C-alpha cells in the first residue's frame, strides 16, 4: 500500500531523511520551548485570576469625589456570604537601606483588617498592631525576598530603619505568601505593607482607594456585589455618584494579552526557522522526484496511478514533518522542563510547557508544514508521463 | 486465441502548429502463444505502436480490441488495472529498481494487482525459478550481471500471468553470447503459449520469432500473414 | 578560477533547486540582519545622544549654591549659556487617570531657551511664573495625550504632581522628549525650580549645566569652570553606555532565535549538497580520468555551497535594507526622529556569516566528493 | 617506436587478479583485448589509464616510470597521455558537444580561447557537422560517442583505452563507429581496445587474450 512505500523510500536515503528532519526537529522545539514558557507564564497569571474572583472591589463611579469612611465598609460587610473586608492605599517607593536600593516597589497600605483578611503569613517579627494606628506610626512589613535582597535574611531585616521615598519607616515584620513569591512577573521589586494612615499622611494622598470585600462562596458574587455597592451607596448618603463593582478582568485581561503579543513576535522568529525547515522538506522532496522520474514511469507501466503516486508521496513528506515535530515536541518539552527547573531561583509556579493545546498545536502545525510543502512535489510525481519518462 | 486487434489506427503529435503525423491506418491482429518480431527504421513509430498496445499510449482515432472488448479510451485507473493484468513489459536497459533485491523488484507487480505477502514471494519465487535465475534473489540489480538482471526484468514481467510480453530489444544491453541465451528463454517462454511482441533494429534477433512485421513511415508496410 | 566556472555551471544546472536552497539562506539572513540592524539603531540613536550630553559641562561638588555665580562663570569665552535644575520623578494624577514615574525637571529663568523646549500648546514659562511663586506646569506631547487624549485638552486643567495642584499652562516637545520613551522616564515635565523648593523641600538649584557649542573646547574649558565655582564656596557623562549594553544584549539574544533559520537554511545547503555528491558520482569519476585532482574536486564542490549560501546572504542583505528602512517608517511612531537602517559593519558581518555558513556546512559533501574512487564511479 | 611497456605486473586484493603481465605496444598499434569474465580484462585496462596502480612490477608509459606515482602526478600524465572511450559515453547531461570536448583540456592549463579552436577541429575530426551547441539531449547514440571519441582525442594523447564502444550503439551505427577508430589509427594514434564481440575485434591489426590475470594468447606472438 501506499503507506508502505513513503516508509520504503525513507529509508532507502536514511542520512538524507534524517538531515531533512534535523530541520523539523530544530523548527519545531524552538516554537514549542517560546510557546511553552509564553503559556506557562500566562497560566501562572490565571491562577491569580481566579484567586481574585473571591474579592468584590467598588469604587466611586461620578455618574450612575467624597471622603469614603471605613466604617461603612465594614457596615456593608456585614451582609450575608461576606467573609472579609479590607481598604488600602497604594503609592511607587524607591526604598533605599545603606547602600542598597529597590527602586520600583509597590508599597501597600493596608487597615489592621488588611493582612489578616489576605492571609499573610509573618515568619519574622510582627505584623501591624492597634498600637500603629493609634499612634500614626511610620512601620513597614517587608515580603520574604524584599527583605533577604535589602538585608541578607528576614531575621535580620526586623527593627532596622528603611528609607522609603526619603521618609524613615521601621521594620516590624517580614511576610510572604503565594502571591508575593511569584509577584516578580508583574515588575515589582517587592511588596511592602504599612498602615494607609502613614501613606495617608506622609505623602499627600488621602486614606481610601480600593475597597474591598472578600466573599468565599464565588456563586455570590454576581448578586452581592452589587448588593455590597448599593448598601456602599445607602450609607454614604446619596452624594449623587453612586458605587458601582469594579470588573477585575479588564484589568488582568490587559496584561495577559500583552504577554500573549510578545509571546507570538519572538515565537514568530523562531517560526522563520521552521519555515525555512519547511521549504527544505519541499526541496528534498523534489529532487526525489527526479531522481525517481524513471521509477515512477517503470510503476505506473507496472499499474501505479496518478492518485497513488500523488498520496505515496504526500505521505512520504507528512512522515518525515511529523516524525520530526514529534522528536522535536519532545526535545522542547525535555528544556521546557529543565528551564523550569532553574527559573525557581524566581518563580515559584509550575512550568512544565506540557500544556495539550500547545503539544497538540505542534503536531498540527507540523502536520500541516507536511501538507503544505509536500504538494508540489507530491503533484509533479503524480502528473509524469510513464512514456517520456522510459 | 485472439488477443490483439488493431484496426485504423492512427497518432498524430500536435506541438504548437505541428500536427505531426507518426501511426496511421495500422490495421494489425495478433493470436495468443504467437512469437511476433517488429522492424523498422527510426521514426516509423514501432515505440508508438508498441505503446498503444500496451496501453502506456492512447491513439488518436481508430480502435484496438483486446480480447475482444475495446481498450482505447478507458479511464487512466481502470485502464492501469488492465495494464497490471494483461501486458508484461520487457525493456532493453532492464530497468530494475536499485534499492529493490531481484525478489522484490519481481514482487512489485503483485503489489499493484493486490496480492497478499504470503503468496507475492512464493509467486516470485516461482516465476524467479521459471527464469532460471542461479544468483540469488536477495541481492541487488547492483550485484547482478547484465543476462541476471534481463532474467529478474523477464520475471517481474510474468508474475501477474500477462496476455502480452511486450519486448523492446532485450538484447540489446547484452553480449552475444548472453543475448542468445535470453533469446531461448524467450522462445521457451513462448513455446509454453506465452505471447510476446518484440522490437529489434537486428534481423539476428527477429529471426527468432514466428512471424515478421515491417513498418515504413507508421505503416505496416509487410506481414507473414497474408 | 574555473572552479568558479564550475560552480556556477552547477549552481544553473538546477536553476529551481539552487533558488530554493538560497531560500533558506535569505529567509535565514534577511531576519538576522533585520534585527541586528534595529538592535543597532537604538545603538547608535543612543550614542548619538551621548555627543549632545558634551555640550552640556555638569558641575558638582552639600553646601546651599546660588544662581548668582554661574550667570557670573557663563560670561567665559567658550561658554554659550548656562542654566540650573531641580530634580524629582514624582507621580502625576488627574482624576482616576495616573503616569508613573516622570521625571519632573524644575529649571530656572534660562533654562527654556538654553535646552529649547519647544511648545505645541499654549505658552511656555514666562518670568510672573517665577516672581509670583506659582505652581504651574509643562508637560511632554506623549505625557501630555496620555494624561488628557489631547494636547490643547491639557491646557489649562490641574495635575496631581504627587499631590500637589499644578495648572497646565502649556505642552512641548522635542527630539530628546520623544526618545525619552527609550530611557525609560514615563514623562518630562518641566516647572519653576522655586516651586519645586517650596512643594517639596529640595534645595532652589542642585544641577548646574554650562552649555558649551564648541566639542573640541570641553576639555580646560569644563575644569576651569569646577575650579571658579570653587572660589566662591571653599565631571564625565553618567551612565550612558549602560543601556547601550542593555539594548546590545537584547539585540542578541532575538537576533539568535532568528538565527535559527539561518541554521536549519545551512543544514538545508548541506543536505543538497550531499545528494549533489551521490546524483553525480559518476561525474567526479569522468572529471578525474579527464585529469581532475582529490583537491580538485574538494575545492570545487567548496567553492559551489559558499557560493550557493554567499549569493543568498548578498540577496538577503539587500531584502533586510527595504525591510530595514519601513521598519523606520513603522518605528515613526514607536520611538520616532530615529535614523534606522543597515550599518556597514552589520551588512558585511552577514557576509562574513554567509560565507561562513556555505563553508562549514559545505566542507562535509566536498570531502565525500574528493575522495570517490574513480573506478567505481565510472 | 615503444608506447606502453608492462612487466611483471601484478594484481592483488584475498583475491588475485593480474599475475605476471608482460605486455609491449608500440605507437601506431592497435591491440584488441579479449577473455573471460574476471580475467583482469578492465583491471588491466585501468592500469593502464593509471586509475589503478599495480601491487608490483612496472608500468613504462612512452618511456615514463608511471606505477607508483603520486596522485597530482598520476592525474596530469593521465591528462596528457591517455584518452578513454567508454561504452556508454559518460557526456556531462549540461554541457553541450562543444564544452564536453573542451573539458579535458580545462584540466591541462589551456586558454579559454584556444579551447574553442581545438574542440571545433575535433569534432570536425569525428564527422560531426553544426550540432556544436546540441546537449546529448538532443543527438544520438553514434553521436552522442562521436562527441565521446573528439574528447578523448583533443589533448594529443599517445592512448586511446576504449572500452566496449559500439556496445550501447545498434550493429549499423556501430561498424560507422568503429571505422572511425580505424580511420584515427590509419592517422597514427595508438588504440588499446577490449570487446565481447569477435565482430568488434576484428577491426584491430593485434589480438590479445587474457586467461587469470596472465596473457594467453598474443596475434603478434
Ligand atoms: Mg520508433
Ligand atoms: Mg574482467
Amino acid at each position: 500500500q501506499n503507506l508502505k512505500f513513503a516508509f520504503s523510500s525513507i529509508m532507502a536515503h536514511k542520512m538524507r531523511s534524517l538531515l531533512t528532519m534535523i530541520g523539523i526537529i530544530i523548527g519545531v522545539s524552538s516554537v514549542v520551548v517560546i510557546m511553552a514558557l509564553g503559556d506557562s507564564l500566562s497560566r501562572q497569571v490565571n491562577k491569580d485570576m481566579t484567586k481574585s474572583q473571591k474579592n468584590i472591589s467598588v469604587f466611586f463611579s461620578p455618574k450612575k469625589p467624597p471622603k469614603p469612611q471605613e466604617s461603612w465598609v465594614q457596615e456593608a460587610a456585614k451582609l450575608k456570604g461576606v467573609d472579609s473586608y479590607y481598604v488600602t492605599n497604594s503609592t511607587n517607593a524607591i526604598l533605599t537601606y545603606q547602600d542598597k536600593k529597590v527602586e520600583n516597589a509597590n508599597l501597600t497600605g493596608g487597615n489592621r483588617t488588611y493582612m489578616d483578611a489576605v492571609k499573610n503569613e509573618i515568619i519574622a517579627g510582627r505584623s501591624l498592631r492597634e498600637q500603629d494606628f493609634k499612634e500614626f506610626a511610620s512601620v513597614i512589613l517587608l515580603d520574604e525576598e524584599l527583605s533577604i535582597s535589602l538585608f541578607e535574611s528576614p531575621q535580620e531585616a526586623i527593627n532596622k530603619v528603611v528609607e522609603v521615598n526619603g521618609f524613615s519607616y521601621r521594620v516590624i515584620g517580614v511576610y510572604t505568601s503565594p502571591e508575593a513569591k511569584r509577584s516578580k512577573i508583574y515588575g515589582f521589586g517587592g511588596l511592602p505593607i504599612t498602615t494607609n494612615i502613614s501613606l495617608a499622611a506622609n505623602f499627600n494622598i488621602d486614606e481610601i482607594a480600593s475597597i474591598v470585600f472578600r466573599v468565599n462562596d464565588t456563586s455570590l458574587t454576581p448578586t452581592l456585589g452589587p448588593e455590597l455597592a448599593r448598601k456602599m451607596t445607602e450609607l454614604a448618603g446619596l452624594q449623587q455618584g453612586e458605587y458601582q463593582v469594579a470588573d477585575e478582568s479588564v484589568v488582568f485581561a490587559e496584561i495577559q494579552q500583552s504577554f500573549s503579543f510578545m509571546t507570538t513576535i519572538i515565537s514568530s522568529i523562531a517560526g522563520i526557522s521552521l519555515f525555512v525547515g519547511g521549504t527544505g522538506v519541499m526541496n528534498i522532496m523534489l529532487v526525489s522526484v527526479t531522481e525517481r522520474t524513471r521509477e515512477i514511469g517503470l510503476r505506473k507501466a507496472l499499474g501505479a496511478t496518478r492518485a497513488n503516486i500523488l498520496i505515496q508521496f504526500l505521505i512520504e513528506s507528512m512522515i518525515l514533518t511529523l516524525l520530526g515535530g514529534l522528536i522535536g515536541l519532545t526535545i522542547a518539552s525535555g528544556l521546557t522542563a529543565l528551564a523550569g527547573l532553574l527559573l525557581q531561583g524566581l518563580i515559584e509556579g509550575i512550568e512544565v510547557g506540557v500544556s495539550i493545546p500547545v503539544a497538540l498545536f505542534s503536531l498540527a502545525v507540523s502536520a500541516s508544514v507536511g501538507m503544505i510543502f509536500g504538494v508540489l512535489p507530491a503533484n509533479k510525481a503524480s502528473k509524469l508521463d510513464p512514456i517520456e519518462a522510459l | 486465441k485472439q488477443l490483439i486487434s488493431l484496426k485504423n489506427i492512427f497518432r498524430s503529435y500536435r506541438n504548437g502548429d505541428q500536427e505531426l503525423q507518426v501511426l496511421k491506418n495500422i490495421n494489425l491482429e495478433v493470436n495468443e502463444g504467437e512469437f511476433v518480431a517488429i522492424m523498422g527504421p527510426s521514426g516509423s513509430g514501432k515505440s508508438t505502436l508498441m505503446n498503444t498496445i500496451g496501453m502506456l499510449d492512447t491513439p488518436t482515432s481508430g480502435e484496438y480490441y483486446l480480447e475482444g472488448q475495446e481498450v482505447a479510451g478507458l479511464g487512466e485507473k481502470q485502464l492501469a488495472k488492465v495494464r497490471n493484468q494483461q501486458i508484461g513489459f520487457v525493456f532493453q536497459q532492464f530497468f530494475l529498481l536499485s534499492k529493490l533485491n531481484a525478489l522484490q523488484n519481481v514482487e512489485l507487480p503483485l503489489i499493484y494487482a493486490g496480492v497478499s505477502s504470503s503468496k507475492r514471494r512464493k509467486l516470485a519465487e516461482e516465476y524467479l525459478d521459471k527464469v532460471e535465475l542461479t544468483e540469488r534473489s536477495h541481492h541487488l540489480p547492483s550485484e547482478l550481471s547484465g543476462g541476471q538482471k534481463q532474467r529478474v526484468a523477464i520475471a517481474r514481467a510474468l508474475v501477474n500471468n500477462p496476455s502480452i510480453i511486450l519486448a523492446d530489444e532485450p538484447t540489446g544491453a547484452l553480449d552475444t553470447k548472453t543475448g542468445n541465451q535470453i533469446m531461448q528463454l524467450l522462445v521457451d517462454l513462448n513455446k509454453e503459449g506465452k505471447t510476446i511482441i518484440m522490437v529489434t533494429h537486428e534481423p539476428e534477433i527477429a529471426a527468432y520469432a514466428k512471424r515478421q512485421i515491417v513498418i515504413r513511415d507508421g505503416v505496416i508496410s509487410s506481414d507473414s500473414a497474408q
